[PDB]
């Protein structure tokens, strides 16, 4: 359902707030051509309503259901943030994986859950949250 | 009147609901349960033919009042394996009898 390369992960990333974290998620979402420009409060907004975090470090942040027509084709944004960034709702809820979300019809927990199928292991995610690779990314996720 | 359907419902029904859902729904799997379907939507959006709804106990009330007939459980935290396992043992105790 999603195309995954060198062009949509962006490893080694900072970010003092869960909001620069969500914004940078949305502009490269953006710029793939994946949303309209609208998207990106929309993702701000979905973040209000209840954290996107999931638990085991991994948070993925999407738009409501009000921005559907605002996607333009399904696509994700695989952020790591090797320091971590507060997403939770207790501060020790950190994601080191922020993966931002754009799916068509608002289907977003199908991508969820095709992500969260490939992360069903505790050193998988570790992995993923420290590398300095691109190529194991991509390796870890192809199987999704 | 078969309890086999358990639907998990959020505020957008696009983050914590589908961590939920793919949690749940590998136990039930796992425990041989095929007849017992799982799937996630938003609050907004419950079918009142669901047996069973699990929600954020933040929105528990608002399922509840949806369908104060259905079966609701509630969550405290988005990763809580505990009340997860509880959860998952408890119905199949339930499947049985």
């Amino acid at each position: 359902l999603f195309k995954l390369g060198a062009e949509n992960i962006f490893l080694g990333r900072k970010a003092a707030t869960k909001e620069e974290a969500i914004r940078f998620a949305g502009e490269q979402l953006v710029k793939g051509g994946y949303v309209e420009p609208e998207y990106v409060q929309a993702m701000l907004d979905r973040e209000k309503l209840t954290p996107t975090y999931l638990g085991e470090s991994i948070a993925v942040p999407q738009g409501t259901v009000e921005a559907k027509d605002r996607v333009l084709k399904t696509g994700v944004v695989f952020c790591q943030y090797p320091e971590g960034v507060r997403f939770g709702e207790e501060e020790d809820d950190i994601a080191r994986l922020v993966i931002g979300i754009a799916a068509r019809n608002n289907e977003h927990i199908q991508v969820i859950t095709s992500l969260t199928n490939a992360l069903d292991d505790e050193s998988v995610i570790e992995r993923l949250a420290h590398t300095t690779s691109v190529d194991e990314v991509l390796e870890l996720l192809a199987g999704r | 009147s078969h309890v086999r359907k358990i639907i998990v419902a959020s505020d957008a029904g696009m983050g914590s609901s589908a961590m939920g859902a793919g949690v749940l729904r590998k136990k039930i799997q796992d425990a041989g349960l095929s007849q017992i379907s799982v799937t996630n939507s938003a609050i907004n959006n419950l079918p009142p033919d669901v047996d069973l709804v699990i929600t954020h106990r933040d929105l528990t009330e608002r399922a509840m009042r949806q369908v104060p007939q259905a079966q609701h459980i509630s969550l405290t935290n988005f990763l809580d394996s505990g009340l997860y396992t509880s959860l998952t043992e408890r119905l199949v105790a339930a499947q049985r009898h």
